[PDB]
């Protein structure tokens, strides 16, 4: 145990740490704690050349965690002022980026996710070899966690389950509410970049994805939001924390992440580090999570009520028109001459597919309308017989 | 609650817009710069405690092009274009070269600049938007840095200089030249030319530098309206 050093440092600090945590200002607390800390750090350095951070810090951090621990169990405001049921302040804005198929910024206190959706043709679907059987995914999710998000320098790209966890949890959360391929023909990719983080940012990407998809006009069957929960237990007594910071990790003995619509769970993750959880405790834990999740989904619905009817002008729009099948010839031409002329001027890809059906595509609506307008004056054309006012072009 | 501070000026027939405060609020400074539809999110982090052993300046600049910025799925083998290509590494060098000597003598704190392209109109190149974004993001922060930098691209068409040509005008032009500089002086020039005379090249450099000044005017207006206080950093005696 090495208790003699444990006891002496506890006597020097506990009485002053338990004072400092009552302070309402985040910054003055931090400042006062960092002073008490270094003092008894140094003061017992006087008694002997005892250890440095190697032991002191540790013996100290523990006193701190035990202090927050007892404060939370007793029934005192948590380290950030909130009680044991208040998700932090929310702000939500949509269409935040120009010329993306649909995009949103979701914010919960210090946590932010910037999320964007992109539409592909059936050709853009990912196809993959696995031992249990090869698969084709029409829904794709990517999660990026750059170092500035946590206020630190380092490698801009670093791969960890910190990201594949949050890349997979978020996908499971949204996958349940996606439209079926026969209603919505496009492949969809969503990417979430965590612009800033206080630990719990996977669930901010679920909320941001639901906004980004509605903005893009994907017909998702309902909005989906997520909450990060923790439970503190000591003897028979326990308390459940509705929305939990990246540093109150120590408080959580069981922490569970739950995501869904107003009327059912879509994904659930739980880790239980301490024995003596029972079905009764899990029942009340999820019942509190439901209250918080239903609050967030209310604020999201106020920002955007339903998915829009227009697919983003820039996103590709599959369509076809039935022009006169016999008129094929003056849209082909000798050696495909009027195909080459139409496709190069209009910058639009053109096909005749089946019995006079024309398929036409580009990035811009301008190009597509130009092409359509051009083929509607060669074929399906207003030339029945009645008199027309013509501008004289050449003589 | 979240409140963005925006200053929109004008610049060679396009209209740049600078936004702050709204996002990555935990970075030292963060700016969403956007000319026309080409938008790039640029963020600075620098650590206040200089490593006690250190004896050089560890500046790192990372420029990354997200494919969702053009509304295309990746469709590639290597980590969905995870590693930076040549096409990205060169643009990082174009940001590094004018910035690196403009930090004060004896500064040794680690600094990291990340520029991520989040939208692109195909006619307006994001590189020189990233360059004015890096200028904004350094100058908004407390970090000790010798004044803002502009950036400009000059073309040559029918014997007239053209500021910021679009990607179509560029193919008609017999010159492609980037300039970066301060109120006082040019810092960096890089160019391709179809066998122009040395006089025509310096004409381009002067013309570029004379009108990148409008970027410097607007950056200084944002800095005193929304800038963090300067670090209490002093030179090593």
């Amino acid at each position: 145990v090495n208790e003699a050093l444990n006891a002496r440092v506890a006597a020097l600090a506990e009485a002053r740490l338990s004072d400092a945590y009552r302070i309402t200002d985040k910054q003055e607390r931090y400042a006062q704690v960092d002073v008490i800390k270094s003092e008894t750090i140094a003061t017992l350095l006087a008694e002997d050349e005892t250890l440095d951070e190697n032991e002191l810090g540790e013996i100290l951090h523990a006193i701190e965690k035990n202090v927050v621990r007892s404060r939370v169990l007793a029934g005192e405001p948590r380290i950030d002022g909130r009680e044991k049921d208040m998700i932090r302040g929310l702000d939500v804005r949509t269409g935040v980026l120009p010329r993306t198929h649909g995009s949103a910024l979701f914010t919960r206190g210090e946590t932010q996710a910037l999320v964007t959706a992109t539409l592909g043709t059936a050709r853009d679907a990912q196809v993959l070899d696995e031992l249990m059987g090869e698969r084709t995914d029409t829904f794709l999710f990517h999660y990026n966690f750059p170092p500035y998000s946590v206020g630190e320098t380092g490698m801009v790209g670093s791969p960890k389950r910190r990201e594949i966890g949050h890349g997979r949890l978020a996908k499971r959360g949204v996958l349940a509410v996606m439209p079926d391929m026969d209603k919505f023909p496009y492949t969809v990719r969503v990417v979430s970049e965590i612009t800033e983080s206080n630990g719990s940012s996977s669930m901010a990407s679920v909320c941001g994805a639901s906004l980004a998809l509605m903005d893009a006009g994907v017909p998702i069957k309902a909005a989906v939001a997520g909450i990060a929960m923790g439970l503190v237990k000591e003897g028979d007594n326990y308390v459940v924390l509705s929305d939990i910071l990246g540093d109150e990790d120590h408080l959580g003995d069981m922490d569970f992440k739950v995501a869904g619509s107003r009327d059912g769970i879509s994904a659930l993750q739980m880790d239980i580090k301490i024995e003596g959880i029972t079905k009764e405790i899990m029942q009340v834990a999820l019942n509190q999570a439901k209250g918080a999740r239903l609050h967030i989904l209310g604020v999201m619905e106020q920002a955007i009520n339903a998915p829009r009817g227009d697919i983003s002008e820039f996103a590709p729009r599959i369509h076809t028109i039935k022009i006169n099948p016999d008129k094929i010839k003056d849209v082909i031409g000798k050696g495909g001459s009027v195909i080459r002329a139409l496709t190069e001027e209009t910058g639009t890809t053109i096909e005749i597919e089946d019995d006079g059906t024309v398929k036409i595509a580009a990035t811009d609506g301008e190009k597509a309308k130009h092409a359509i307008r051009r083929i509607e004056e060669i074929t399906a054309e207003i030339e029945v017989g009645r008199v027309y006012t013509g501008k004289v072009t050449r003589i | 609650m979240l409140n963005p501070i925006v200053r929109k000026f004008q610049y060679g027939q396009h209209t740049v817009t600078l936004e702050t405060g709204m996002m990555a609020r935990q970075a030292t400074a963060a700016v969403m710069v956007s000319m026309d539809d080409t938008a790039v999110f640029v963020t600075v982090v620098g650590q206040k405690k200089a490593k006690p052993g250190q004896d050089f300046f560890p500046l790192t600049v990372n420029y990354q092009e997200r494919t969702y910025a053009a509304g295309r799925i990746p469709g590639s083998f290597f980590r969905r274009e995870g590693r930076p290509s040549e096409g990205e590494t060169l643009i990082a060098r174009l940001i590094d070269r004018p910035i690196r000597p403009l930090f004060p003598e004896g500064f040794v704190n680690e600094v990291q600049v990340i520029a991520t392209v989040v939208s692109v109109n195909p006619q307006v190149n994001p590189d020189i938007v990233a360059m004015i974004g890096a200028s904004a993001a350094l100058s908004l922060s407390g970090i000790p840095f010798n004044g803002p930098i502009g950036a400009a691209r000059v073309g040559y068409i029918n014997d007239q200089y053209v500021l910021n040509p679009t990607q179509d005008e560029l193919k008609e032009s017999k010159l492609d030249l980037v300039v970066a500089g301060t109120e006082a002086a040019v810092l960096m020039v890089e160019s391709e030319a179809q066998l122009l005379s040395e006089d025509q090249m310096l004409g381009a450099v002067v013309f570029g530098h004379e009108q990148q000044q409008v970027v410097i005017q607007n950056i200084n207006e944002l800095v005193k309206e929304a800038g963090k206080p300067r670090w209490d950093w002093q030179p090593e005696p």
